[PDB]
RNA sequence: AUCGAGAGGG
DNA sequence: ACGTCCCTCTCGA
């Protein structure tokens, strides 16, 4: 029933998970117009976590002669102490940092930060570090005009749609949403001197790999989506039921509020066998 | 050995559009029809060695093309004859949307 | 395969296909192409010689002879109803130089009547309008026969001399 | 938009003011507001233009766009009448912010 | 009726499809005795002669990708990117 | 009449073509099948006109098979004759109930039944010839025919003529 | 607002037996469910009921009549459901026959 | 194969579903059926002029047909048809032929409602398809008259409680009366051009006129054939000869003397065997029997098996392939190990190539019985040439072009497979290694992704019979290219059962290799650098 | 050969 | 209203 329901469905060439009449069910596969196999499961660390230590980590203010970057962290350490016309990005940017570190609280209410998203960041990183050999004693060479506007730059060229108007964009900017989250997260001007010791290729690199990986990750404009949907959810069920004579008949093996609460679901019906509001 | 519906899926899934067009016309069923640009059931009559094609009724011997479809539809396309209801075959088109 | 297109008697009763508003080959509202056996002849040959100036890049009765050598030359010898086409426009077609001919077509459609009898005007000789409206039926009404003779009596001037 | 706060029969004269259909609402659901709900998205109202412009950026006909339906509780909500579209916003697991749209009949 | 390349929004990479069906398009038509491009370099086998041809953009094929209202973006194998 | 009319020819050719002149050979695939032949639709397919300029389009590459389908848009000259349309042709056959005329590739046929009555044939002559008060038809003469009827026998098209209604004969 | 509890409500028996999934699977049968108006169901009487091709519903539950209702409402099958080419053995509209491939002479002389 | 046929060869893009007028079959139609007896001139293996073959098609493979002068293998089968001496009701229409005598005058015959009427001018837009006609129905089953004008529509007369009692329908007035098909049809026929095309029908594929069947299309015989059981017809065939036995005798009724309750029987018996042919899993009725149920059409066409869940939507395929399946430690996770036997018999068209001539000669002159044979090997003129037999297998050099059906050998790309198969994972394709025992052998960490085991459990094999299918059985169903899988996207493959219970013993620093017994796991190592 | 019923194999 | 996929046997009109 799954299967001859689903069919039909294969993302499209503009982009939109649609049927034989041309109607959309979707307009980007996912949400996100992601491949699932490449994706996986990483931490946000710019949500878990107490507002306290949040800044120990990714505030960084020039204008301190206690909260700034020690030399020890970077050659620009001396000539950039004070300077001014750069907080106003270090600003520009644990600005939108928190701006996020609320944007995610708003969707990921349960507290949760380990989630699926294409690129292994926290990999591609001890990638670059294991590959170049980074020194956590001698001080990085990037301009914290460097860090701030590569990480600003990389996020204007992991596509998804391609398109000219406003509206594929406002469409465009949100899908990647999530994901650069994941970036400013992690490509974090502290952290990517205080923890990363990175170079400046190093980093760049990181850069360029993100870009690739992500353009990588996203769906191929063929997948019949549709008929590899059912049998995503339908395999697990049959062997939901095809192995509970393993033990000796214990608990929810396949005649307990499961593989027949989904007999209700897809066919609806009203007379529903355990209804139940839970009220707050 | 057959190869059902539930494996039309995994492949389905698999892209494998031409493949997937293989096994259901070469490796069995495949035919050559020869159907009508008026009447689109296969209906004309196939004097090839001669090369004499007629759909009289719908009097014509221009309008004449021709097929590679299961023998299972050519008959399914029989039966529902039978039964009275024309499933005319074309391949014009005017939808587009 | 066979030879698609894009889309009944002598009373400018024509097919769908030889039908006036006929599809031009970019698509847009174009007339159609009738034209007499003179007016054929030529399209043929000068047709027939930028072909062989192409795979090269690879009179009196006497012009019977100088066409025979380009159909087995241009066009190989496949094709025998081409051949006779050729000749029997080169003995029966009445005008020799292409400056002749844009005349005929100049005065023909002057008076807007159909390209089958723009054809086929200039074509039959016809000596009165009884001659010419009688071969050619469609006519009757829509041209006063004097206008018509002058039409025919200037045919009769052009006659190139065989 | 006139409330009844307990009952109205059918005497079934509403659509009869071309041009003006009026709402009718109740204080049983009014009480408590829908919208406010945890499970209930920004649907957003499109205008005549900021429809026509979307059925030509996504390449639609009306028919291809998903559907809510005149009695759907938020359509009542803001009145949407049949051909008007709605810009359903949501956080999404993976998007973080899908943007569906609905029309309505 | 058609799109014109400069307003072109496709997938500017090729996809698994495409190249699956180019290399195995071409490598049916190599060995249905064709005219191959690049210079064998000693190749029995026609799926690898047109994978070749394919690290050559040596290959004369246009993908039509067709859009849900029907009309279509060419896209030269010459031009298609190609990483997976 | 002799008309021109834009037509269409899908060829195919096989994967081992598509390498060197493929335009030269397509182009010539055309005139195999084109140049030379007669339709009822069109008629005598006659001459196809420029040359250089045809069309080719692109190519589709046939599915499981490795051929390929080109939409040639050619235009060329066409012959349709249609009923009543006089024509001005020469003889060539001869018979004893009428004498064949041939008229561009087209071959048109009279009766003695539509000759008017004065036409005494005559066998005994060299060559055959039909006799009359005045005229004599034979093997190569001119003259002018009114076509009644045309009937489309595969590759041709032949026609049954007059000679009877006034305004014909008269070379 | 249904949508994110018909999906609540399925994601739920299958994070049951552990197992996972990933969002997009069920999303794309609820929103396939939901994207109607109102929930159509998963049966021979809710989505098959649909406007879709006809040989494409002929091959679920209700077979016969449906080309029966077909055959004198003078339905219309578009084609581009897979299943049709399955009944009529061509290559289906599928990851590999999505589009169509063409030659080009001017890359044929380019490379010659 | 088949001959060539110079007709243009396109594919199917539209289907259109209509209604064969009455007329469209008395035209389609080869010759007449009349006799109901099926070959039987004389018993003789000749056919009769009546039914079976008057032009519709032979039945022995060593003749022709009568029409269509090819040879079986490429006739497709002709119709016929046979006259109805009175019209009928078609089984499958009869409710939505009711449906519609509950919609319009069934005396003048326009609509019973017109464009004066909300709901019905509400209806009448109602552009869906028959959504229309349902709501056109339910607002028209309950006036019971026409109209004068009322706040001018013609007649005036009044409509009946028609209701279905078994295969006829009935018609009160408040006087009971039953529908006659005769009038019905009249009735029908009388409807306006307008009526049934915003009522639910069509003004030429699909008139309602012709839920009334008139003339009946004969199917030919390779719907129904027969076979040598001396012969045997099929269900259908003898269903026919039924009909046209239950036909005849009311032919006549209605002929030499008419006594009226005799031809109300046998008409209803007509449409009782014409009824029964399409339909036979009726509402009430007996389920007639075939001196047994019969076959019906409908059941042919019926899910699960028959056409449509049976032959179209699955097949079975020749090239195939099956046997115990048994793992191997000593062998790659995207190769099959399939035994001789399979790779003796299981060909595979390949064409002939100068970068091949050189190798598909060496085939060729080894032959069907050596392990890389060849099993036929086909000319330009594409007659089958046997190897196993023809005296010219000895030499035969090949020319180019030609096609070789050789032997399956190493590394080709197979479509391997287990059976309960409810997802991609579970029909990846493999590289073949040709090996003995008559047993597939499979790398044991593919075992999971197919749930498959070594204590009983066959397996499929598939082989794709040309190159751009096996590309897209190599670029697309690899088994390493699904090593992830998407519905749970993770890995869906990995380290089992003998590897992993001991790569922790291995593992261990307790766990400790000597000199000797190390360089032996070093070179087991198909990638190793030679570095110690 | 065809339909109908029956036991086992994953 | 349909009622998991495939496969191997054996037997009565
Ligand atoms: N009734 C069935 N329907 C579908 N598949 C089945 C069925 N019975 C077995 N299978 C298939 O057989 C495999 C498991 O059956 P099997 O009895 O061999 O398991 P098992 O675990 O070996 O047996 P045991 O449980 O005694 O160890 C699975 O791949 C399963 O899909
Ligand atoms: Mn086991
Ligand atoms: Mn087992
Ligand atoms: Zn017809
Ligand atoms: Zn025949
Ligand atoms: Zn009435």
């Amino acid at each position: 029933r799954l299967v001859k329901a689903l069919e039909d469905i294969m993302v499209h060439y503009d982009n939109t998970t649609r049927n034989s009449l041309g109607n959309v069910i979707q307009f980007i596969y996912g949400e996100d117009g992601m491949d699932a196999a490449h994706i996986e499961k990483q931490s946000l660390d710019t949500i878990g976590g107490s507002d306290a230590a949040f800044e120990k980590r990714y505030r960084v203010d020039l204008l301190n002669t206690d909260h700034t970057l020690d030399p020890s962290l970077l050659e620009s350490g001396s000539e950039i102490l004070g300077d001014l016309k750069l907080q106003v990005l270090l600003d520009e940017e644990y600005k939108q940092l928190v701006k996020d570190r609320k944007f995610l609280r708003e969707v990921f209410v349960d507290g949760e930060a380990n989630w699926p998203l294409p690129v292994n960041i926290r990999r591609i990183i001890q990638n670059a570090q294991q590959t170049f050999h980074i020194d956590h004693t001698k001080p990085s060479d990037l301009t914290i005009k460097d860090i701030v506007l590569g990480v600003k730059d990389l996020q204007e060229n992991l596509l998804v749609l391609r398109g000219k108007n406003e509206i594929i964009q406002n469409a465009q900017r949100d899908a990647v949403t999530l994901f650069c989250c994941l970036l400013r997260s992690r490509l974090a001007t502290r952290r990517v001197l205080q923890e990363y010791r990175l170079t400046k290729q190093a980093f760049d690199w990181v850069l360029s790999n993100i870009e690739a990986q992500f353009l990588r990750s996203v769906v191929h404009p063929g997948e019949m989506v549709g008929v590899l949907a059912a049998q995503s959810i339908g395999e697990p069920a049959t062997q939901m039921t095809l192995n509970t004579f393993h033990f000796a008949g214990v608990a929810s093996k396949k005649v307990t509020s499961g593989v027949p609460r989904l007999k209700e679901i897809l066919n609806v019906a009203k007379n529903m066998k355990t209804p139940s509001l839970t009220v707050y | 050995l057959r190869f059902g519906e539930m494996e039309r899926d995994c492949m389905i899934a698999h892209g494998a559009a031409s493949f997937l067009k293989e096994r259901l016309m070469e490796a069995s069923d495949a035919f050559r029809v020869h159907i009508c640009g008026i009447c689109g059931l296969m209906t004309v009559i196939a004097k090839l060695n001669h090369n004499q094609f007629e759909c009289k009724g719908c009097d014509n011997k221009i309008d004449i093309y021709q097929i590679h479809i299961p023998y299972a539809a050519k008959l399914l396309f029989q039966e529902l004859m039978a039964m009275n209801i024309t499933p005319r075959l074309y391949t014009d088109r005017s939808r587009d949307f | 395969v066979s030879t698609s297109t894009f889309q009944n008697a002598a009373t400018l009763q024509l097919g769908q296909e030889f039908q006036l508003k006929q599809i031009n080959h970019q698509g847009e509202e174009e007339e159609l192409i009738a034209l007499n056996l003179s007016e054929a002849r030529l399209v043929i040959k000068e047709a027939l010689v930028e072909r062989r100036r192409a795979f090269k890049r690879s009179t009196r009765e006497k012009e019977l002879e100088s066409i025979d050598v380009l159909l087995e030359q241009t066009t190989g010898g496949n094709n025998k109803d081409l051949k006779n086409t050729m000749q029997y426009l080169t003995n029966f077609s009445r005008f020799r130089d292409q400056e002749t001919v844009g005349a005929v077509i100049q005065l023909l459609k002057s008076t807007g009547l159909h390209p089958f009898e723009v054809a086929q005007l200039g074509s039959l000789a016809c000596d009165t309008a009884d001659e010419a409206k009688t071969l050619i039926p469609s006519l009757n009404n829509k041209i006063s026969d004097d206008e018509l003779e002058r039409i025919l009596k200037e045919l009769s001037n052009l006659e190139t001399l065989y | 938009i006139f409330v009844y706060q307990n009952n109205i029969t059918p005497s079934k004269l509403v659509p009869s003011i071309p041009p003006a259909t009026i709402e009718t609402f109740n204080e049983a659901a009014l009480v408590v507001n829908i919208t406010h709900h945890e499970l209930v998205p920004k649907h957003i109202r499109l205008s005549s233009d900021e429809k026509r412009e979307l059925l030509k950026r996504y390449r639609l006909k009306e028919s291809q766009l998903p559907r809510i339906q005149r009695a759907d509780p938020v359509a009542l909500y803001l009145g949407l009448k049949r051909g008007e579209v709605v810009k359903i916003i949501r956080k999404s697991e993976t998007s973080g912010r899908y943007a569906s749209y609905r029309i309505c009949m | 009726k058609a799109i014109p390349k400069d307003q072109r929004a496709t997938t500017p990479y090729m996809t698994k499809y495409e190249r699956a069906r180019i290399l195995g398009t071409r490598a049916l038509q190599i060995s249905m005795n064709a005219p191959v491009f690049v210079d064998l370099e000693g190749e029995t086998d026609p799926l690898r002669i047109a994978m070749k041809e394919l690290a050559e953009k040596k290959i004369p094929l246009v993908i039509r990708r067709y859009l849900p209202d029907g009309s279509f973006e060419d896209w030269s194998v010459e031009e298609l990117i190609v990483d997976l | 009449m002799f008309f021109i009319k834009d037509l269409s020819l899908n060829i195919t050719l096989h994967p081992s073509f598509f390498g060197p002149r493929m335009k030269q050979y397509l182009k010539t695939k055309l005139l195999e099948e084109v140049e030379g032949s007669c339709t009822g639709k069109f008629g005598y397919i006659l001459c196809v006109l420029d040359y250089d300029n045809i069309d080719i389009q692109r190519g589709r590459i046939l599915p499981t098979d490795g051929s390929a389908e080109f939409n040639v848009k050619y235009r060329a000259v066409v012959f349709k004759p249609f009923k009543g349309e006089v024509v001005d042709g020469t003889v060539v056959s001869c018979s004893q109930h009428g004498f064949e005329v041939q008229v561009g590739p087209m071959k048109v046929f009279v009766t003695k039944h539509l000759m008017p009555q004065d036409l005494t044939f005559n066998a005994g002559s060299n060559p055959p010839s039909y006799q009359s008060s005045e005229d004599v038809i034979t093997i190569k003469s001119r003259i002018r025919v009114k076509i009644e009827g045309c009937i489309s026998q595969v590759s041709s098209i032949h026609a049954i003529g007059s000679i009877k209604e006034d305004y014909l004969g008269a070379i | 607002a249904g949508r994110a509890a018909l999906y609540k409500e399925v994601y739920n028996v299958i994070a049951s037996d552990g197992s996972y999934v990933n969002y997009r699977h069920m999303a794309l049968l609820v929103d396939v469910m939901t994207t109607q108006g109102g929930l159509t169901s998963v049966t021979r009487h809710g989505f098959n009921r649909s406007n879709t091709g006809a040989l494409m519903r002929c091959s679920f539950e209700e077979t016969v009549e449906i080309l029966f209702e077909a055959g004198a409402s003078a339905e219309l099958d578009d084609c581009r459901g897979v299943s049709e080419n399955v009944i009529l053995g061509q290559m289906a509209p599928i990851g590999t026959g999505a589009f169509d491939v063409m030659i080009d002479e001017e890359s044929l002389v380019k490379y010659m | 194969g088949q001959q060539y046929s110079s007709a243009p060869l396109r594919t199917v893009k539209e289907v259109q579903f209509g209604l064969f007028s009455p007329e469209e079959v008395r035209a389609i139609s080869v010759a007449k059926i009349r006799f109901p007896e099926t070959m039987d001139e004389t018993q003789t293996r000749a056919k009769i002029g009546g039914l079976n073959d008057p032009r519709l098609g032979s039945i022995d493979r060593n003749l022709k047909c009568q029409t269509c002068q090819e040879g079986m293998n490429e006739c497709p089968g002709h119709f016929g048809h046979i006259d109805l001496a009175k019209p009928v009701f078609h089984v499958g229409f009869i409710a939505k032929i009711k449906k519609v005598c509950e919609c319009v005058c069934m005396h003048c015959g326009k609509l019973l409602l017109d464009e004066h009427n909300e709901l019905m001018r509400q209806a009448l837009a109602i552009k869906d398809s028959k959504k229309r006609f349902a709501a056109i129905w339910t607002l028209c089953k309950t006036k019971m008259v026409c109209e004068t004008d009322v706040p001018s529509r013609g007649c005036g007369n009044t409509q009946p409680t028609i209701r279905k009692d078994g295969l006829k329908l009935v018609g009160s007035w408040k006087e009971l009366r039953v529908l006659s098909t005769e009038e019905i049809l009249n009735i029908f026929k009388h409807i306006s051009v307008k009526d049934f095309t915003s009522l639910g029908f069509n003004e030429v594929f699909s008139r309602p006129e012709w839920m009334i069947l008139t003339c009946l299309p004969v199917p030919p015989p390779p719907v129904r054939p027969s076979i040598s059981f001396q012969r045997g017809e099929d269900d259908l065939t003898f269903k026919l000869a039924d009909i046209l036995k239950a036909n005849i005798s009311l032919e006549t009724l209605e002929h030499n003397g008419a006594p009226h309750h005799a031809i109300e029987e046998a008409e209803s018996l007509l449409q009782f065997h014409v009824a029964t042919y399409m339909d036979n899993d009726i509402a009430g009725q007996p389920q007639a029997l075939q001196k047994s149920p019969v076959k019906s059409i409908r059941a042919r066409l019926k899910g699960k098996e028959g056409r449509i869940r049976g032959n179209l939507m699955g097949k079975r395929v020749d090239f195939s392939a099956r046997t115990v399946i048994s793992g191997d430690p000593n062998l790659e996770l995207d190769q099959v190990g399939v035994p001789k036997s399979i790779a003796k018999t299981l060909t595979y068209p390949e064409v002939v190539t100068p970068y091949n001539i050189d190798r598909l000669t060496q085939l060729v002159r080894n032959g069907p019985n050596e392990h890389p044979g060849a099993k036929y090997v086909i000319r330009d003129s594409g007659d089958r040439i046997d190897l196993r037999y023809s005296k010219r297998a000895g030499d035969i050099q090949l020319q180019y072009g030609w096609k070789v059906e050789r032997h399956i050998m190493d590394n080709d790309p197979v479509l391997f497979n287990r059976q309960p198969s409810l997802h991609k994972m579970s029909m990846m394709a493999h590289r073949v290694k040709v090996i003995p025992y008559s047993t597939f052998r499979l790398n044991l960490s593919v075992t999971s992704p197919y749930n498959a085991d070594f204590d009983g459990d066959e397996m499929n094999l598939h082989v794709p019979q040309s190159e751009e299918t096996r590309a897209e059985l190599s670029q697309l169903c690899a088994v390493p290219l699904q090593i992830v899988s998407p519905q749970s996207n993770k890995p869906c493959m990995g380290i089992v059962q003998d590897t992993l219970c001991g790569i922790r013993k291995l593992t261990l620093r307790d766990t400790f290799i000597e000199l000797d017994q190390v360089l032996n796991m070093l070179y087991w190592v198909p990638d190793w650098d030679g570095v110690i």
